[PDB]
């Protein structure tokens, strides 16, 4: 009724902090599309800037369309500026989105290391960072988990360093409640870095 | 206190052990030893007391360990990060790992007895030399032991440790022991500091923390995830045995998760594969019915596996001349 959009930009603006990237990992293997479109909307509404939707399955990324189709629909109820703002927040993974891109860029480097344009020392950690970003996608903050499983599967294994990991049992029937309180979860969470 | 620490488990942990040792075990456990300083607070006793506190829990953890039939532990001693505390604390960090590894001499008797081999996995270089020394020659001491792993992770971080098996791959190329599209899975598991060991079955963390602060991020992909809120100093076999739990309960799934991945893997690569040798023969000419891409599939397979072997014995070399250099 829009008082839904002020209400749900005034719960972000609440929180200590938010998530600049949050993702969700799907571990469930039972069986469902609406409540990860739900959780995505949620989020933008709340004021994350980027999601992330993984399974170990590759499942959603081979119905890529089938969930951007519901993220629209959800997405208007609460055309083409509309479609270009959900790919660029939204991100659908699969394994090969991890290590494999890992394997990826370290071929990348080592042809530059066979044209004698780079040397094996200039590859720090910070290099192989910049070897491995998109463009304004940060490393996830916020990862909520669902399902049974206690392991990420894959999940993006270089950027889930620091990222707090919060544990839901199921996305089967998901509520506003529940999401928030993950997100006052990660609001609480004291980030010492070392220190 | 010495690193061994002899102790039979008690009537309740033997009997509790004997039911769980029926299922499927972890053969490598993985520990983020955190929460000393606010232990240390909790029980109003001095910074360093509370990491010392820590040493002794590693080795009373490690002793619940082998009383499990649990051969290899990987520990989380010192991260890089952790340079960025005050010198006051570091120094005292660096003087307990002095004294620890020096100790280790002393027990010579007592490590081949209980056969345990002891690796220090990190960018040692950043260490005082004093360290590095000693770290060297207790790495040294030990090498030959084999009935127990205890993988101790100082100056680490996954990153780096990633990085620099990157970093090791290109220099097999620069070296020209690598060509480009040699470069793997398999290959960069085998330039981590881990080479020697497999994935680690159960992850913990002792803080009441979620996050893995940047810990086996490669190694640790499909493991079972443990937070227990306990802080380390404070760490019981019944933590451990909640663990364990834990990992049988995931036991069936994470297994079928990693067979699938592995399937998934020798696929898209027997997939790559013949795809290179199709660009090849059709640049040629000649296009099959008498086993002609057949045989050029156990060419390039055979050319990796002769080139990789080569590009190992040279890493191998260059780890041990760092070893005894450092460690005379
Ligand atoms: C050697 C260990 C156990 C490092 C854990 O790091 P921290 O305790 O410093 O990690 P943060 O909570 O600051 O991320
Ligand atoms: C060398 C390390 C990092 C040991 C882990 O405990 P901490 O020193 O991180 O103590 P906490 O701040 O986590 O309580
Ligand atoms: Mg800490």
């Amino acid at each position: 009724a829009a008082h839904h959009r002020m209400r749900w930009r005034a719960d972000g603006r609440s929180l200590e902090k938010l998530p600049v990237h949050m993702g969700l990992v799907i571990t469930e293997v039972e069986q469902s599309f609406s409540d990860i479109a739900s959780l995505v909307v949620w989020c933008m509404a709340v004021g994350i800037s980027y999601i992330s939707v993984y399974d170990h399955q590759g499942i959603f990324k081979r119905n890529n369309s089938r969930l951007m189709d519901e993220i629209l629909k959800q997405q208007q109820e609460l055309k083409d500026d509309q479609v270009l703002n959900c790919h660029l927040a939204v991100k659908v993974l699969s394994p090969e989105d991890g290590k494999a891109d890992i394997v990826r860029a370290a071929q990348d480097f080592c042809q530059l290391v066979a044209q004698k344009q780079k040397r094996p020392t200039d590859l720090d950690v910070d290099t192989l960072a910049s070897l491995l970003s998109s463009n304004g996608c940060p490393d996830p903050d916020l990862v909520l988990k669902f399902g049974p499983v206690d392991s990420t599967l894959g999940f993006l294994p270089w950027h889930i360093r620091l990222t707090e990991i919060v544990s839901l049992p199921s996305h089967l029937n998901i509520s506003y409640e529940d999401f928030f309180s993950a997100l006052r979860q990660y609001a609480a969470c004291e980030q010492r870095l070392g220190k | 206190a010495s690193w061994i620490k002899e102790g039979e488990l008690s009537l309740w942990e033997r009997f509790c052990a004997n039911i769980i040792k029926a299922g499927p075990m972890p053969k490598h456990i993985a520990f983020i030893m955190d929460g000393n300083r606010r232990y240390a607070k909790k029980c109003q006793v001095e910074r360093q007391e509370g990491h010392s506190q820590g040493f002794n829990k590693l080795a009373e953890t490690l002793r619940w360990c082998l009383n499990l039939g649990i051969l290899e532990v990987t520990v989380y001693a010192f991260s890089i990060e952790n340079f960025k505390r005050s010198k006051s604390e570091v120094d005292g960090l660096m003087d307990l790992a002095r004294q620890k590894f020096s100790r280790l001499m002393e027990e010579k008797e007592k490590l081949q007895k209980h056969g345990v081999c002891i690796r220090v996995l990190g960018d040692l270089h950043l260490l005082p030399l004093d360290l590095q020394e000693l770290i060297a020659q207790a790495v040294q001491a030990t090498k030959n032991y084999n009935k127990c792993f205890l993988n101790v992770c100082f100056a680490y971080t996954s990153r780096h440790e990633i990085s620099n098996a990157v970093r090791e791959m290109a220099w097999g190329v620069e070296q020209g022991l690598l060509d480009p599209s040699d470069i793997s899975e398999s290959l960069l598991d085998k330039c981590l500091y881990t080479n020697r060991s497999p994935h680690p079955d159960i992850l913990i963390r002792t803080s009441g923390e979620v996050r893995l602060s940047d810990f086996l991020l490669w190694q640790t992909s499909h493991s079972c995830l443990v937070f227990q809120p306990v802080l380390w100093p404070e760490y019981t076999f019944w933590n451990l045995f909640e663990a364990i739990l834990q990992f049988q309960m995931n036991h069936s799934m994470l297994q079928k998760a990693r067979d699938m991945y592995a399937e998934e893997r020798k696929r898209q690569q027997l997939e790559r594969d013949q795809a290179t040798v199709t660009e090849q023969l059709l640049r040629e000419g000649l296009q099959g019915d008498a086993q002609l891409r057949r045989t050029r599939l156990h060419k390039l397979s055979a050319r990796r596996e002769e080139r990789v072997q080569g590009f190992l014995q040279a890493l191998e070399l260059k780890r041990a001349d760092w070893l005894a250099r450092l460690g005379t």
